[PDB]
DNA sequence: GTACCTACGGC
DNA sequence: GTACCTACGGCT
DNA sequence: AGCCGTAG
DNA sequence: AGCCGTAG
């Protein structure tokens, strides 16, 4: 379901992953199709701090996402044949939007760690409100989240890789005591 | 007991063929509509979805036609509705959409779940007085609501957005045409019934699609006006020009109606890859928000990219046939209608609706009168009022006093026990004196408008021309010889 | 500030997600024991005023209707969650009332939103008794555009009555249904004393009682359950073994456990067999109708113990499944494993508090109108100057200043009277002021000595309890059989 | 998509063919089960007018109705191997329920004609009130349509076959003229 | 009118 | 969360 | 040949 | 296992 862009110069290339085909649709219409590229989202997508290796080779979302970055996954991940340096997350901006983001960042972490560390990993910041991704004009989507002079987007920082490394695990894994206790500790009922 | 076979084929494909013919694919002459349209209109009307107010969630809307008008299924009117809010779909567009709606490239709209819709101001135009006892209510299909059987349609909606329906032994095939154009051959017609339709061609040039483009030559047009049916040429818009180092291009920036671009392009891109064409270098979309439709081809160096373009005339859409078969539903059935006749029966319809809205006017103006008659007497007489209203026993007693007293009608007399003490303070007294006084000048111009054919008339002209200087614009299509 | 610490969005992002699925999704609350999808849903049908006198509306519109006011999420988990409350197998006491396909014992999907119609029952008119009586706490909705209630006012224990199930996020739930009957002799008990134990509870609530009947092995999980908060309580089928002729026998299932899907259970059954992995079973047939309600058939060949047959069919198939007992749910918008006291006294301090609300409202209300029809007295008393000095004036501002000054009243007052139509002058008026005034004086004073006293509104809540346990209350369809 | 009765006694085995996956299950749910069975369409049919006899075995619809009835198709087929004696063509009662019907008694004419010569096709009366199938409890398709006591099927009967041929190929066929003739000549609006 | 992919936790 | 199957006419 | 647009 | 029921 990938639409690429025009220019072959990975610098200036950008990839969008967005929520829904509901979306998809939408940004596909009011970007710059000559450097920016567009790849829909099924809702939510494969756990991979749970999931073995053959279910995460089989998912068609996955294996869309490896094809369209061109570098290869584990050793064989080669940041020279990046086809995008900004890989840019476009979710919905509500609680299922966020736990989308928390999946596309677990895949990247785990089977594509130079990728943050390289930079190339963005977030984008669509206007907040009831609203959703689905619910926007196409001229309202290229004016605040894909329009460089005007979107802001926050780039993704690893640091601390032990700290990054035990927080995927407690949040993401299999064991749920961990994450019942962080949601207890932190769980703020405003 | 039982049913012969050959007996049961032909009562049974015959109820389902003119229910597909009328009730189905084929629109009206008098408002240009399929039953799925009218429903959604009258819907968006009946919810109150004006242009002033917020959109509404398409599912909410959506549901209610469903339920009250139009027993089928959600996708059968969701996706009428979303032809109806694209502007290179519609040449007018009758639904103001927020949210994904689709593009020419085949893309279809988001779910209903997502999008949102009200009017749009024209279709106000359409839906205008139909609360007025204009045109005919029936009851629907459970017998739980009433639904129009026609809209008072105060622009000609048939030829201006066109249509297409594939029926049951039979199709239609209508362009759209252009707002100020139509109008105009309507007002004509109006101003002499024996206009012949190559007089009526001096305003109604030919057919004006949303998308723009071109069209070759009158001989289809004259045939399509004349007869009913016609074949009409149409061709993108494209110009050769460099690119720089000898190297020409060429740029396509309106195509033809109804015709997909993506898919355009993958058959322009076909014919290179099976060397079916020569000479092309490039091919790119170059399509955005904010310079429109853009197609570029690349020509290889020294090579005739005249050639070219016309062999991609002959090879890709970007030539495209219209085969205008206009068959309108004319009194309930089905019939090929030339321009005239559609022009004719348009008219007669505005004739119909505007007398239909006067009598109403007229009606409800001396009822509310008749109702103030009696307030007025109420006050002249206040004190007597009193005395009559408190000597009695129940409402009925006092009722029957009053119109004893007072010589009042039953209305009348219930008018007054209605009354609210706060409407005896000056300006309570003061309003319904004026009430009455405005109430009666336009009683009188509303019998002079009813008095003489002609003035009535002339409204009708008069009502077309304003809408015309408000909503009619500019013709995109160009039409070469 | 256009940087992220990967760390930190992950942490805030699944904790934003996590809160939002426990208390806004999946787990049901104390004390009317419903999830946001279902309170507003209930509240859909009430507001669209579809209550059981009034005729079925189209599913399609009603979900619309919810989709669009209170619940921004997709349709097919609006929907679906509304044909499970209108499922007689589903809930042990339906809150909707369909008309349509709605489904089968055998996961028969539901038909779709635009062929079924529906409408509220009886019983929920009981779930949102009193809702416009300032008995609970509305908020905004997600647009600001609506105001949706928090809470229902949930006049019978819906929470331990139909049960609730939900998989959230660092936690799940599962409360199995209960018997409303024992329920309320539960929470009368308990209202009567404040120290109760559970094993004196227990005399009232036996234990589960699921809409599809069955059995229950012995009271120890179920007294673990109710005690704990947790337990495993064994859910068996009723069936027996009877004679199909010329010394053959057949094992007969009449009633499966909760939440058992019958198609499914018959193709583990005929799997056994067919893999060979269980002995004895010649025909295996399913003669379910309308008629003879559920009927499955176990043709036992010739000369085997059929009751050996039977064990090892509840051994090695859902023929018996077990009910993993998990009381979770929202306690101040908090979740909490709770045992059967802690829901019974939850649910106990709602209803005196809804009473109590519904009472003050009351007491303001008849107190509000009273006041008018004081003013009223006055006006009729002095209608000849009422109306002079209403003539006499020229804009309404003037005449309720007049009004005011001369003649002692209120500005409601006088507005009041302005409103008033002249019919309202009629003979025998006078006095039905003077008899609406008089009973209104004696509803006050009902209503403020409710308030005075705490144990009358016990009582009163008592009493509207008893009311719903002998029109609503049924009896146990599941036998708890001691072994 | 199929599901049989219980009884392999064709005799007395009755399967009812129904429109749309909503109906299906209504049906399969009020049914006897051990005499009657259930066979539901996605929507409107193959017309095999038209179709070119290769993409006809495409069908899977076709495919599936040929597999329940367990004959074959003209020169190949047996009446004697019929898994029913009662095949009930049921649909709703509006007009595009009629349209199916035509297009199922076009395939039946042209592949199991020996069925319709037999009798074995039958035609369910649900209640003719404008409440579809999909729309109805079980209890209701039972008593109206299902029930052999209270139910009014229709039979099938073939008379003029060389007429039935004309008729089949004027309002099936491919040349829309005569068709278009047919809806004019007996339009009753 | 399909086949139906995913997260989530507890058996 | 998102699917493709068919009828129907006329145009290519 | 297959695609347009309301239908199942 | 995979299935319970709200979500995408
Ligand atoms: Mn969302
Ligand atoms: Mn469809
Ligand atoms: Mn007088
Ligand atoms: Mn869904
Ligand atoms: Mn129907």
């Amino acid at each position: 379901k990938l639409a690429d862009c025009s220019s072959k110069s990975p610098e200036e290339c950008e990839i969008f992953l967005v929520e829904g085909d509901s979306a998809g649709g939408s940004t596909k219409s009011g970007r710059d199709s000559r450097t920016q590229a567009i790849l829909p989202l099924r809702g939510k997508i494969l756990n991979v701090e749970k999931a073995r290796l053959d279910r995460i080779l089989n998912n068609n979302e996955i294996r869309q996402m490896i094809t369209a970055f061109g570098t290869g996954i584990g050793g064989d991940f080669d940041l020279a044949k990046a086809r995008y340096h900004k890989i840019v997350i476009m979710t919905d901006a509500d609680v299922d939007g966020a736990h989308i983001r928390t999946l596309l960042l677990t895949f990247f972490y785990r089977f594509m760690r130079p990728l943050i560390e390289a930079g190339y990993v963005y977030i984008a910041q669509p206007p907040t409100g009831y609203k959703g991704l689905g619910e926007m004009n196409a001229d309202q989507l290229w004016e605040t989240t894909m329009n460089p002079e005007h979107r802001a987007l926050l780039q993704v920082k690893l640091e601390d890789a032990i700290e990054a490394d035990q927080t995927f695990e407690m949040l993401m894994g299999d064991v749920v005591e961990n994450r019942r206790q962080f949601i207890e500790d932190n769980a703020v009922y405003a | 007991n039982e049913r012969n076979i050959t007996s049961e084929m032909r009562e049974s494909f015959l109820d389902y063929a003119m229910s597909v013919i009328v009730a189905r694919a084929l629109p009206d002459v008098r408002d240009g509509l399929k039953p799925v349209h009218r429903r959604i209109l009258y819907g968006l009307n009946e919810q109150g979805m004006t242009p002033d107010k917020s959109y509404k969630k398409s599912a909410r809307i959506v549901g209610d036609v469903m339920g009250k008008y139009h027993p089928h299924g959600d996708s059968s009117i969701y996706e009428a509705m979303v032809r109806m809010a694209q502007d290179f779909s519609y040449r007018y567009p009758l639904v103001d959409g927020q949210g994904n709606f689709g593009s020419m490239d085949g893309d279809g709209a988001a779910a209903m779940r997502f999008t949102e819709a009200r009017m749009t101001k024209i279709t106000l135009e359409l839906l205008r007085d139909i609360n007025k006892d204009t045109i005919d209510f029936i009851d629907n299909y459970d017998g739980n609501e009433r639904e129009p059987s026609v809209l008072p349609a105060r622009f000609p909606n048939l030829l201006a957005n066109g249509a297409s329906g594939i029926a049951v032994g039979m199709a239609t095939n209508i362009p759209p045409h252009n707002l100020t154009e139509l109008i105009n051959g309507v007002l004509s017609l109006s101003k002499n019934p024996d206009i012949s339709i190559a007089e009526l061609m001096e305003d109604i040039e030919g057919p004006d699609f949303p998308t723009a483009g071109l069209i070759l030559g009158k001989s289809g047009i004259r045939r399509a006006y004349e007869t009913g049916r016609g074949s009409i040429q149409m061709r993108s818009r494209a110009v050769i020009e460099e690119r720089g180092g000898g190297r020409q291009r060429i740029v396509v920036t309106e195509i033809p109606f109804q015709v997909n671009k993506a898919r355009m392009i993958e058959k322009i891109a076909e014919l290179v890859r099976d060397k079916k064409i020569d000479g092309i270098t490039d091919l790119r979309d170059e399509t955005s928000l904010r310079t429109g439709v853009r197609v570029v081809i690349d020509v290889r160096k020294d090579a005739n990219a005249s050639v070219i373009l016309n062999n991609l005339y002959k090879q890709t859409p970007l030539q495209t046939s219209f085969g205008v078969n206009m068959i309108a539903l004319v009194n309930g059935r089905p019939k090929l209608i030339n321009l005239k006749e559609a022009l004719v029966h348009y008219l007669e319809h505005q004739k119909t609706v505007v007398r239909r809205r006067t009598q109403y006017n007229l009606r409800k103006a001396k009822d509310r009168a008749h109702i103030l008659e009696g307030l007025r007497i109420a006050l002249d007489h206040i004190d007597e009022i009193i005395s009559t209203i408190r000597e009695s026993d129940t409402d009925k007693v006092a009722m029957e006093s009053l119109q004893q007293r007072f010589k009042l009608s039953e209305k009348q007399a219930q008018a007054i026990l209605d009354m609210r003490l706060r409407r005896l303070t000056g300006l309570e007294r003061d309003k319904i004196e004026a009430e009455y006084n405005e109430l009666l000048n336009y009683i009188s111009e509303l019998e002079t408008i009813l008095a003489d054919e002609e003035v009535l008339l002339q409204l009708v002209r008069d009502e077309l021309t304003e809408i015309r200087d408000r909503f009619g614009d500019d013709r995109r299509t160009e039409i070469q010889l």
